[PDB]
RNA sequence: AAUCGCAAAAAGGUGGGCCCAGUUCGGAUUGGGGUCUGCAACCCGACCCCAUGAAGCCGGAAUCGCUAGUAAUCGCGGAUCAGC
RNA sequence: GGUCGCCUCCUAAAAGGUAACGGAGGCGCCCAAAGGUCCCCUCAGGCGGGACGGAAAUCCGCCGGAGAGCGCAAGGGUAGAAGGGGGCCUGACUGCGAGGCCUGCAAGCCGAGCAGGGGCGAAAGCCGGGCCUAGUGAACCGGUGGUCCCGUGUGGAAGG
RNA sequence: UCCCCCGUGCCCAUAGCGGCGUGGAACCACCCGUUCCCAUUCCGAACACGGAAGUGAAACGCGCCAGCGCCGAUGGUACUGGGCGGGCGACCGCCUGGGAGAGUAGGUCGGUGCGGGGGA
RNA sequence: CGCGGGGUGGAGCAGCCUGGUAGCUCGUCGGGCUCAUAACCCGAAGGUCGUCGGUUCAAAUCCGGCCCCCGCAACCA
RNA sequence: CGCGGGGUGGAGCAGCCUGGUAGCUCGUCGGGCUCAUAACCCGAAGGUCGUCGGUUCAAAUCCGGCCCCCGCAACCA
């Protein structure tokens, strides 16, 4: 419900409850730390009352998340169909689309080991 | 009203958006927000947020026209 | 009873606009919001959960009335049921409770829920006037992560004397409503 | 080429940080964005950055190595080779 | 082999009645709420409408006289309630019964009104069980509780 | 006594469904409010109450049409109480009295009695 | 209806004439062993001891009996 | 046709009485041991239940028509 898709968490490190968003890591968290100053890693509810809301709007506008990002990263495979590429196809499928070793293994691409007579 | 059972509401500070506190008499004392009325991509403005024109698709990625018809 | 930002808003802004289109030839043929019935209209609440208070009490804390129980149709198989289980919470915000309601609903709750996007057009009925569907609760201003338990979307249902539903449109939309397109 | 080069040996010592959670464990998978080879990178490489952060809370029935600097656990190195 | 009492429908020839080892079905229960009252309310269904959510959970809309519902079979009846909900309640009374329905007998069935004493209602009024039509067993023999009517000369008792 | 209106009875949809209109001074309604009585498995929606600013949009009222529903003959026929003849039969015919259902022509957007409150 | 007895762990029962422990094998998990299905073996979760109301200093062994299964008996107009 | 019992994973059987409640054995596919096959050890897979109506909220279960397995009859004096 907090900021800025859904609430982080409290209780949780001004460092750490970063990644937590769809769109952040301790990669991107550098922009708390480092440009807006943010405290070493003094927690989320330990933070200053003003100190939380200058940190709601500097990453909104600033990257891409939830709902957006979400859907940025798939909308963008849906190209990959409406012109029957290698890549798109793969991917009609649900198979290693990246390229691989699909014999043994390719289990994330392909769920549980179905087993067959 | 049937008396009693239903929350009283006295008239409370929605304090929302940058710059109104959205005063309308809710039964929560005081309110706050991070995505309000105010700041909004279908409550104003073209709402660019960070994504451009598509990231980049496709003839964005520049160096193009190698060739020089 | 009282006098509010919404209703005002109804008053002074949107009656002319409306009369810009349609130019009723009359005072009351001009739309106005009458009824808001909100409806968590659980069946979550089977042959269980005792819990659908914890649960429609905030139904009260969020719509300012107790909220009535809506019980079964009949008897269903499938879905678990007996003629006489509580499947439903119907609270009908009427006259003024509705604006404080439904201003609380545009002005902050709208624009906090996740992803927003418009408002579906075409969900217009026609006969008369409109209604659409939400995806869960925390979202409206009253509440946040320890006083909501378990989530909850919920129906809401505009009744106005929008006789046609092009008027209906015009109605809501300049009342503070954002659409889809 | 006991000249100089690949070369910071890593486990280690030392300071800090986490705080019993599919987590700072775990890095699979994936979208777009880059460097390097080689005509060449759809099948098809390898490295890099963003992000994604999956199974796994210790392994059914069964089954393997090893008697001392050996098991176990650490990094480095050549040969194949443009690259891997 | 099947049947044997009861109710519904048909046969049954537009009164009632009417047979066949004629054609189709049910009953041997149920309800301290499913009852009395007073207040209040209105179906099935179809179309559009909407998070989960569906052909059908619940909420919204416009169309609906009755095709829903009325515990359970069927017919008649039925929303101007007999059906849905709430408050108080216990007439699912005691003593009767003018007049009839049916009828070979015996059973079965309707009941105004009077008396006692209560229920609901402001009151007019309504209540002697359930929308009605099945949910049943004559008499003998005995059990139990009462009454305190007889009690073998007589007061009791036994028995009735 | 004539007319409009309100509250009502009655024939039983010729009354009604729908669309088109018009009526607010009167009377009726919506409308104003929740203080009071009263009130909602939530809501002054309804029931209630104190009102009279708005209005005739809704409903209702008077009316217009006939698309629907509705009512609907005359003529003829089916059938038949009664009286006859006819065929192996399944069944058919004549007399006399009675005589439909559908369908056809057409009718229908109501008709009124009691009191009250306006008009002349 | 009236005399007989209890209704015990999830499935059986000894606690019990004389109250004192919120009871033992089967069943079940983990464990040593097994080649195994097995017996053996060490630790375990299970009582509101049919309930209700009592008798005391608490009760599961002593009562009023609720309860409604087993048992026997006799009657059936 | 008359009565009686039956029809459910591939084979054979429970499950119906008291509806919501699908089990036992084999086998089958996957894996183990084994030189290998069986044995045996570890796992999983597999039935809208004869067929149709229908009762109910809902049917393997209740009900009725029809198809079929099986059992006694159809007395011919
Ligand atoms: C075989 N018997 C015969 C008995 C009689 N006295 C003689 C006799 O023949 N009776 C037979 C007479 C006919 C009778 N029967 C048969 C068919 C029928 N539809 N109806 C009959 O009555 O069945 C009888 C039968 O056989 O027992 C004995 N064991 N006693
Ligand atoms: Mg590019
Ligand atoms: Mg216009
Ligand atoms: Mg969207
Ligand atoms: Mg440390
Ligand atoms: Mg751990
Ligand atoms: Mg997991
Ligand atoms: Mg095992
Ligand atoms: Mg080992
Ligand atoms: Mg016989
Ligand atoms: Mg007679
Ligand atoms: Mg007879
Ligand atoms: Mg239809
Ligand atoms: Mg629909
Ligand atoms: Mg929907
Ligand atoms: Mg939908
Ligand atoms: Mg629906
Ligand atoms: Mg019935
Ligand atoms: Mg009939
Ligand atoms: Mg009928
Ligand atoms: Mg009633
Ligand atoms: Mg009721
Ligand atoms: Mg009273
Ligand atoms: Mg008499
Ligand atoms: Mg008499
Ligand atoms: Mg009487
Ligand atoms: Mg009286
Ligand atoms: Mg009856
Ligand atoms: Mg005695
Ligand atoms: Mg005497
Ligand atoms: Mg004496
Ligand atoms: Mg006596
Ligand atoms: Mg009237
Ligand atoms: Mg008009
Ligand atoms: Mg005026
Ligand atoms: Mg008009
Ligand atoms: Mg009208
Ligand atoms: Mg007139
Ligand atoms: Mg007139
Ligand atoms: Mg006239
Ligand atoms: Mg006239
Ligand atoms: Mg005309
Ligand atoms: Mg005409
Ligand atoms: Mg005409
Ligand atoms: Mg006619
Ligand atoms: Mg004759
Ligand atoms: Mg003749
Ligand atoms: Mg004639
Ligand atoms: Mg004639
Ligand atoms: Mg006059
Ligand atoms: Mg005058
Ligand atoms: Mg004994
Ligand atoms: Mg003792
Ligand atoms: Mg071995
Ligand atoms: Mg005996
Ligand atoms: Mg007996
Ligand atoms: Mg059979
Ligand atoms: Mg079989
Ligand atoms: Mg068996
Ligand atoms: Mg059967
Ligand atoms: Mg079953
Ligand atoms: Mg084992
Ligand atoms: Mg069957
Ligand atoms: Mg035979
Ligand atoms: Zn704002």
């Amino acid at each position: 419900a907090r900021i800025a898709g859904v609430e982080i968490p409290r209780n949780k490190r001004v460092d750490v409850a970063l990644t937590y968003i769809y769109g952040i890591g301790k990669a991107r968290a550098k922009e708390a730390l480092e440009k807006t100053g943010i405290n070493p890693a003094t927690r989320v509810k330990d933070l200053t009352e003003a100190e939380v809301v200058r940190l709601r709007e500097y990453v909104e506008n600033t990257w891409k998340l939830e709902g957006e990002l979400r859907a940025e990263v798939a909308a963008n495979i849906k190209r990959l169909m409406d012109i029957g590429c290698y890549r798109g196809l793969r991917h009609r499928r649900g198979l290693p689309v990246r390229g691989q070793r699909t014999r043994t293994n390719a289990r994330t691409r392909k769920g549980p080991r179905k087993t067959v007579a | 009203m049937k008396e009693g059972i239903h929350p009283k509401l006295v008239p409370a500070r929605i304090i929302c958006g940058c710059g109104n506190v959205i005063e309308t008499y809710s039964t929560k004392p005081e309110i706050y927000v991070e995505v309000c009325s105010k700041c909004h991509p279908f409550y104003t403005g073209q709402q660019r947020f960070v994504d451009t024109e598509g990231r980049v698709e496709r003839f964005q990625r520049r160096y193009g026209d190698s060739y020089r018809k | 009873p009282l006098d509010l930002a919404l209703k005002r808003k109804y008053y002074e802004e949107v009656r002319p606009e409306l009369i810009r289109r349609f130019g009723y030839q009359n005072v009351w043929e001009v739309p106005r919001l009458e009824k808001v019935v909100i409806n968590q209209g659980l069946g979550e609440a089977k042959e269980d959960a005792r819990i659908l208070e914890k649960a429609a009490q905030e139904l009260a804390l969020i719509t300012g009335q107790k909220p009535a129980v809506t019980r079964a149709k009949k008897s269903i198989s499938n879905f678990k049921l007996r003629k006489g289980m509580p499947i439903g919470l119907r609270v009908t915000l009427r006259r003024d409770r509705m604006w404080i309601f439904l201003e609380k609903l545009l002005n902050v709750a709208l624009p906090r829920i996740r992803d927003f996007r418009g408002l579906n057009p075409n969900s217009f009925d026609g006969r008369g006037n409109y209604n659409l569907g939400l995806r869960e609760q925390l979202i409206f201003p009253e509440i946040t992560y320890d006083m909501v338990d378990a989530l909850r979307g919920m129906d809401i249902a505009v009744v106005t004397t929008a006789e046609t539903d092009e008027e209906a449109r015009a109605l809501l939309e300049l009342l503070g409503f954002p659409f889809r397109k």
